[PDB]
RNA sequence: UGACUGCUCCCUAGCAUGCUACUACCG
RNA sequence: GCGGUAGUAGCAUGCUAGGGAGCAG
């Protein structure tokens, strides 16, 4: 802002003008003083906007560019994330059980509703009340899907262990009641 | 597209779109190197190309910006802004620069098409990201070349050792052997299927590779082309001798496998790299098998450069060292699969450099650095991390396949930066104990590069015979074939009973074919067949021309067989430097 | 409609996404191909590769939205809580999610006490409050869709009402446009399950390019794509003491769902005049403009509203579908006719029948809408004006013939049992006929499942014209639900408005020299949200003193009732801001030493910046 | 957030970026801090840096507060006053400040390593409340000069009271008798587990 | 853990247009 | 003598972008 193309020439202009009038000299010389710095200051007028203008423009094309480049950098890792979470859940799929009900379906497709009925190793139960209980899960193994299972754990609503004798009629109000059943599937 | 530049270190966002590699270069540095050179393209995070519609200019000094894109003088707006100005190009990180000197030798890396010998002087002249990225760019354009080869179209096979196989139109006969592996791959509807892994003998098809498939209808075999990844680590890590031996534990007892072992690890287990300069049959096997057991408790690698150099790699780790102290690592080409795949925990990982199981060590052995560059001592020190490490082989032996250079031989202060490393201020190790040898490599070698460090263990009885005979070369592919050997073979044989059973070292590969196929005489690879020598070995002429014959190719030759070395003298060799014996042909 | 009946015999396991395996780099995946609906039979796949190198983004975004992969890789789920078909369980625990209170302001109560308010028998009490909710309420509100039955429909009918929605939604323009047009607001929230694992919306809006969009939308007019919704529970205030439940939709169905619906929906809420005021303001005298359009020309003017039980979780499946038809009818350029179905089954896919993510476990849907979809409120639009036609039809096809006076109205009933039971093909005329019968003598004004009917009464009395009894038959009979009538009123003096519409009362004052209709609200909500806030939103007024500017924006219209405490409401809210700015002008004097200046602040507790908010001249 | 400068007398929000304890210290008061010394970063209930995406400042002296945010000097939208200016630097509790006559209580104690007899000597001569800024920096000293030696463990395990130790990468080792206790932590694969206390002399 | 729409108020930044004002150039 | 043009300052108007909040279905 001080050091433009046209400053040198506009002061040093300004400079002789102004020692000319200070010389005091006739008319004339004050006339050509006032046209000459009237134009040198019209000229400095365009040289002072026109870079100011460019600087702002540069300014908001490296913004631009930076937040382009972050969202790209945003980008790469959740696409890092995505195929680590698909190849980790890929590990879990018991290659065998699918593949031998894959293999008798007629052209390869099969409902997926029947997948976790046939194929998973692990069963969850959630009762509301001991009158249910009775009659779904009683004992240590029960039947369900056409499969046998036996009980590995029982936990309650505050995620606690419970032990199967001291669920019964008698002792079930002291019991957080959602409780979640655990089971394998037999043989 | 951030990064640091590869002369300053500093944050940029740059791409210079004339290299093959795309180097992250510095805003300074990317003038310097657009203005003293016509590499006149530059990649940001969008690409320096002009965007008005019908418009075509792909340069950087010659565009102005304008609104949010990118004009021309053709098509700038009223507001205008030229890129190329200040001599600093417009990118991110433009006030925290410094800029660099080393523009020069820069350039020239980069504008080197790998040609003459200077191309290697500068290659290996430089600071060391520059090595890493001439290196990078050499097997990039070396790669490329071989890649630019037809495709073998094959439709049907007699028989085995017999093919009918049909290069591109407008497409020479690619390289022979196996040190340009023919690894393709053809179709049956709808993608690609597997071929084999093989290599070609003549032209007559013998088949030298390991397995044998139904081959017939559509079968592409190509010499595979390899997008080369970037490089991470440097090629070498500056040493330093330790006090303590830290993880290292000098047994109680002494694993008395060899008897300097002990002076071995006395000096390797302080200082961050050895080598293991070793003469052929000179202690260059089982000083690490030793090893093994004297330094029990610690982690030992093992590598080298091909997957043909395998042999004392693979034998005596099973042969003497516990069954599960060792593991195997192999692709799944064909090598030997002795040890256990699939084992992540063991002490002795025994492969080549091709693909390991990612992990640090704190030793390492590393074979063959003859035929080593600079981008396999990174990749190996990328790949391993470790505290101390040997790098077997020695300056007399061969270089790499380094077909790019035509004019001058690469020699061996030329090989990579750890081969001339220890030959400026000396090597880590020096033997001179020759396993099973007479003198006359003694002798040879002594007086030639290994300064007779080493000499007489076995008598030298003078039964090698090295004879007047020249020769004639004749061209005319890129294999030759050579009349006096059609007619010196036998010529050779015709009363002398003793190297009947001898190998043929193959300068040219198709003379060997030949010879197999006239007389008869096993093939033996020049670069990658050191340790598969028998005790019996026929030097041939088969060149006059600097194929093969100005210091660093039969130093390793002339061991190939123990008592009868049949050197003949072919061409401006070392004739008047020994004494040999000789008997001349009726 | 057939397929419908026909579905309830067979099992239900066999219905939903169907799975196949699939090769990337020699690893086997488990991916969905295709889909087996209970209304639009098989549908399998056009584009479906086995052998594939290293998949691109777009692909991974689309393997990573379908349930197949999450249900083939988690534990068999067996729920004795609910009634509704289960799947599987996604984890080894079972989540229970509480409802937490509301934060008292105590300033704010003691204030309006010292000002004579809340005193025994008055006719102003608190009955909006934060209500707590205990573990398991997620999955007994989930538990509601047992109200969805299959439900089959008089084919012969709903073509012929569906005639007359179409005829009503016909002002408007539509169709397709690309990816650089799509306008969305507060990029800043959720985008379902399993995205929100990685970030919201921007995320996905950032990371994805204009192509890739255009791309993954020409995806879905040859292929479907089934996702997950994840329902979660709200946090607000309220007057009954029920948990509200809202469904998150996956990002992949929302991005698509705005290209294909967007310029259709900006074109409904932008027109003034129409049955449909999804767009219109109540302020600057739009809810008199409102009134005076109901009103029309009807000639012995009644007004009439209505209430829909259980409107969400017991819609059938049909007039979801017919509403999806409807509003799809705007692509007849820009689609072709496979593109239509894919679109149509990729909506039912994603919106009406799907795996929703309750707790920690994976559910299947009956039925029903979901509420929060791309296109929620014009769907309710058109189901309300599709339940008020049918009630017209069945009003006027049940009347004796032989009684009716009027030969117009007798041959008009003649035309439409022949136009319903012995024509074949749509008869443009008498559709547009009846729909001029229909404006004329029965006006409505439907803003999404909530109406105001302005209808010819003596018609009515005759039964040419739907009554309230029709309504309630219509609704038992095509929506499985009893309509009590003490839920709907009726008004016979058109001085005073309707009596309820979107939560507001009417009142026809006098402002300049003419008179006005003006809606206000209940003063006990007012004040509910006056005194319970969540903590750090209130219980310090200085730190915001907008929430209460706008307050007392809503409460306006309270002094121009008869009743007194009304207007002592808004009184109360003025004296409150005031307070609160000498508060803050003073408490920061105090301390520090920073002076503050009442320039152009007294303008909000003084009645002329909240009077011009209801005078007719549209600023800002 | 607003704690308590005390020789001056000043409640205050500002801190010093780079210090011993992110001392508190009022507007002429950080003032005297930054001009006394190098500090030239400082902290308030915001931190004071360019906001524009991608810019960076740490300097304060040539920051500027703009609309409802602060920018910088290479990156200048200048429509605004300076943060550092007439005396002062601006925050809350710009009027009720006082100052401080002895400038160089924290440019004398505060700015060396904390382990000359020159510390002490001067927190002798000090307050109650100077002397107890003095006590906690001492503690905090000798942590954060405690927290730059190794860690030992045990890797192969001999008998007890007789075993093996390896250490750290190539830091130095504390004093040797018990006066440091060697009561680290166990990791199985990611977690701590339980170890118990040691001592190795 | 926080869905889809619609309307309204407040604060800051930029752009466009208009009004007035102060210098300067030109005829 | 009148007009045009070029900067500069204050004021007003409508859009776009960002942030905080309120109501309704
Ligand atoms: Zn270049
Ligand atoms: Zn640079
Ligand atoms: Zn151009
Ligand atoms: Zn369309
Ligand atoms: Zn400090
Ligand atoms: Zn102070
Ligand atoms: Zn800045």
């Amino acid at each position: 802002f001080s050091s433009l193309p046209s400053y040198a020439a506009f002061a040093t202009a300004q400079e002789a003008y102004e020692q000319a009038v200070a010389n005091g000299d006739s008319e004339v010389v004050l006339k050509k003083l006032k046209k000459s710095l009237n134009v040198a200051k019209s000229e400095f007028d365009r040289d002072a906007a026109m870079q100011r203008k460019l600087e702002k423009m540069a300014d908001q094309a490296m913004t631009q560019m930076y937040k382009q480049a972050r969202s790209e950098d945003k980008r790469a890792k959740v696409t890092s994330a995505m195929q680590t979470m698909l190849f980790t859940m890929l590990r879990k799929l018991d290659n065998d059980a699918l593949n031998n009900i894959i293999n008798n379906a007629r052209d390869g497709c099969v409902p997926l509703n029947i997948i976790p009925l046939t194929t998973a190793a692990k069963l969850m139960v959630v009762i509301p009340d001991y009158n249910t209980y009775k009659n779904t899960c009683d004992g240590t193994t029960f039947t369900y899907a056409s499969a046998l299972w036996e009980i590995q754990q029982v936990v309650d609503a505050d995620s606690k262990i419970v032990q199967l004798s001291e669920i019964s009629m008698d002792n079930s109000p002291n019991l957080a009641w959602p409780l979640i059943v655990t089971a394998l599937r037999a043989n | 597209a951030v990064g640091a530049c590869v002369l300053c270190n500093s944050q940029t966002s740059l791409r210079c779109g004339a290299c093959i590699r795309r180097p992250f270069l510095c805003c300074k540095c990317c003038y310097d190197h657009v203005i003293s050179t016509s590499h006149k393209l530059v990649l940001s995070v969008n690409p320096y190309v002009c965007n008005a519609p019908g418009c075509d200019v792909t340069d950087v000094t010659q565009l102005y910006l304008g609104g949010m894109s990118y004009y021309c003088k053709s098509h700038k707006p009223p507001i205008s802004f030229p890129l190329c100005a200040n001599g600093q190009v417009f990118g991110l990180y433009k006030n925290t620069c410094v800029g660099s000197d080393n523009v020069t030798d820069f350039n020239a890396i980069a504008t080197c098409d790998w040609t003459n010998a200077g191309d290697y002087i500068l290659a290996n002249t430089c600071t060391e990201r520059l090595k890493l990225f001439a290196a990078e760019t050499l097997k990039a354009t070396e790669e490329t070349f071989k890649l630019s080869y037809g495709i073998a179209t094959v439709r049907e096979v007699l028989s085995d050792r017999e093919l009918h196989l049909s290069w591109e139109v407008g497409k020479p006969r690619p390289p022979l052997n196996r040190n340009y592996v023919f690894t393709g791959y053809r179709v049956t509807k709808n993608s690609k299927v597997q071929i084999g892994e093989y290599t070609f003998e003549k032209g007559a098809v013998v088949y030298r590779g390991t397995t044998t498939y139904k081959l017939n209808v559509g079968d592409y075999f190509v010499l595979t082309s390899h997008t080369v990844m970037p490089l991470s680590a440097p090629t070498l890590v500056p040493q330093e001798h330790y006090v303590r031996i830290t993880g290292l534990y000098p047994t109680l007892n002494i694993s008395d496998e060899f008897s300097s072992n002990v002076a071995n690890y006395q000096k390797v287990g302080m200082q961050k790299y050895s080598t293991l300069q070793g003469p052929p049959g000179t202690g260059k096997s089982h000083f690490a098998i030793g090893l093994a057991l004297y330094y029990p408790s610690a982690r030992i690698v093992y590598t080298a450069c091909s997957h043909a150099a395998v042999d004392a790699l693979c034998e005596k780790a099973l042969k003497y060292l516990p069954i599960d102290k060792c593991s195997r690592i192999i692709p799944a080409v064909e090598c030997f699969d002795k040890f256990k795949v699939n084992s992540t925990l063991e002490q002795y990982v025994f492969c080549t450099v091709n693909a390991l199981p990612e992990t640090t060590a704190d030793i390492v052995v590393f074979d063959e650095i003859s035929m080593a560059t600079n981008y396999d001592l990174s990749v190996v020190n990328a790949r391993l991390r470790a505290k101390h490490y040997v790098y077997i082989g020695d300056p007399a032996q061969l270089p790499a396949p380094r077909t790019l250079l035509t004019k001058g031989t690469l020699e061996p202060e030329y090989f990579n930066s750890v081969c001339r490393l220890m030959k400026t201020i000396g090597p880590d190790m020096f033997l001179g104990t020759c396993r099973r040898c007479p003198a006359e490599i003694v002798d040879t070698v002594s007086a030639l590069v290994y300064d007779n460090k080493l000499k007489a263990h076995k008598d030298k009885s003078a039964q090698c015979f090295k004879m007047f005979y020249k020769g004639v070369i004749t061209h005319d592919v890129s294999s030759a074939i050579n009349r006096p050997q059609i007619g010196v073979v036998r010529e050779f044989l015709t009363r002398n009973p003793a190297w009947r059973k001898a190998v043929f070292i193959s300068p040219y590969n198709s003379q060997n074919a030949v010879a197999s196929k006239i007389l008869g005489l096993p093939t033996q690879t020049v670069d990658s067949s050191q340790g598969s020598e028998y005790d019996y070995v026929i030097f041939t002429q088969t060149t006059e021309t600097a194929h093969s014959c100005n210091v660093n190719r039969f130093n390793v030759a002339i061991t190939r067989a123990k008592v009868g070395i049949l050197c003949i003298m072919s061409d401006r060799d070392l004739y008047d430097k020994l004494q040999f014996t000789s008997l001349e042909i009726p | 409609n057939f397929n419908v009946l026909f579905s309830t015999v067979f099992p239900p396991t066999s219905f939903g996404p169907l799975v196949r395996k699939i090769f990337v780099d020699g690893v086997p995946f488990v991916v969905s191909t295709g889909y087996h609906f209970r209304e639009l039979g098989v549908v399998h796949n056009q584009d479906v590769n086995l052998h594939s190198s290293r998949l691109s983004f777009k692909e991974l975004l689309v393997y990573a939205a379908d349930p197949a992969m999450h249900a083939a890789s988690g534990n068999l789920l067996l729920d004795k809580r609910t009634t509704c078909f289960s799947v599987a369980a996604l984890t080894n625990n079972v989540a229970f999610q509480t409802v937490k209170p509301g934060n008292f302001n105590k300033d704010f109560y003691d204030f309006a006490v010292s000002k004579g308010f809340f005193k025994e028998g008055s006719s102003v009490e608190l009955k909006h409050f934060f209500f707590a909710q205990d573990g398991n309420a997620a999955i007994s509100d989930y538990d509601y869709y047992r109200y969805n039955l299959p439900t089959m429909c008089d084919i012969r009918q709903l073509l012929f009402v569906v005639e007359v929605v179409d005829k009503y939604f016909d002002c408007y323009d539509g169709g397709c446009i690309n990816a650089n047009q799509v306008i969305v607001n507060n990029l800043d929230k959720s985008a379902g399950f399993p995205f929100n694992k990685w970030g919201k919306a921007r995320l996905y809006y950032d990371s994805m390019s204009y192509e890739d969009q255009d791309a993954l939308f020409a995806y879905t007019k040859r292929n479907v794509i089934p996702t997950i919704t994840q329902m979660n529970l709200k946090y607000a205030i309220s007057a009954k003491n029920r948990a509200r439940t809202v469904a998150g939709v996956s990002i992949c169905s929302t991005m698509t769902n705005r290209q294909f619906h967007q310029k259709l929906l900006k074109s409904i809420a932008a027109t003034r005049g129409a049955t449909v005021v999804i767009g219109t303001s109540k302020f600057y005298g739009g809810w008199h403009n409102m009134l005076k359009t109901v009103y029309s020309d009807v000639e012995n003017p009644h007004l009439m509203g209505w209430d829909y039980p259980k409107c969400d979780r017991a819609m059938p499946n049909m007039l979801r579908i017919m509403a999806s038809l409807v509003l799809a009818r705007k692509h007849t350029t820009c689609c072709s006719l496979s593109h239509r179905f894919y679109r149509l089954a990729n909506e039912c896919a994603q919106v009406l029948s799907e795996m929703v993510m309750c707790g920690g476990s994976l559910y299947v849907k009956p039925g029903g809408t979901s509420s929060g979809d791309a296109t929620t409120a014009y769907a309710n639009s058109v189901f309300n004006i599709c339940q008020a036609v049918t009630a017209n039809v069945n009003a006027l096809l049940s009347t004796d013939g032989n009684k009716i006076a009027d030969k117009y109205v007798r041959n008009l009933q003649h035309r439409l049992y022949e136009c319903l039971y012995r024509n074949r093909d749509v008869d443009t005329d008498f559709v547009n006929e009846f729909y001029a019968y229909l404006r004329k003598h029965f006006s409505m004004m439907i803003l999404s499942d909530d109406a105001v009917v302005c209808f010819n009464s003596t018609y009515a009395s005759q039964g040419l014209v739907a009554s309230i009894k029709n309504f309630k038959s219509v609704l038992y009979y095509q929506n499985n639900v009893f309509m009590s009538e003490a839920k709907c009123w009726t008004e016979t003096d058109l001085t005073k408005g309707p009596h309820e519409f979107c939560s507001q009362h009417t009142m026809l004052v006098k402002q300049g020299d003419d008179y006005v209709y003006l809606p206000y609200p209940d003063p006990s909500r007012i004040l509910g949200a006056g005194c319970f806030v969540d903590d750090i939103v209130k219980t310090d007024g200085t730190l915001m003193i907008e929430r209460f500017v706008s307050l007392a924006i809503d409460a306006y219209p309270l002094t121009k009732h008869p009743n007194q405490e009304y207007a002592d409401v808004f009184h109360l809210y003025l004296q409150y801001i005031r307070k609160l700015h000498d508060e803050l002008t003073g408490h920061m004097l105090d301390m520090y030493s920073v002076m503050l200046t009442n320039d152009n602040t007294s303008r909000y507790w003084e009645p002329e910046f909240y009077e011009a908010m209801y005078t007719p001249h549209t600023v800002l």
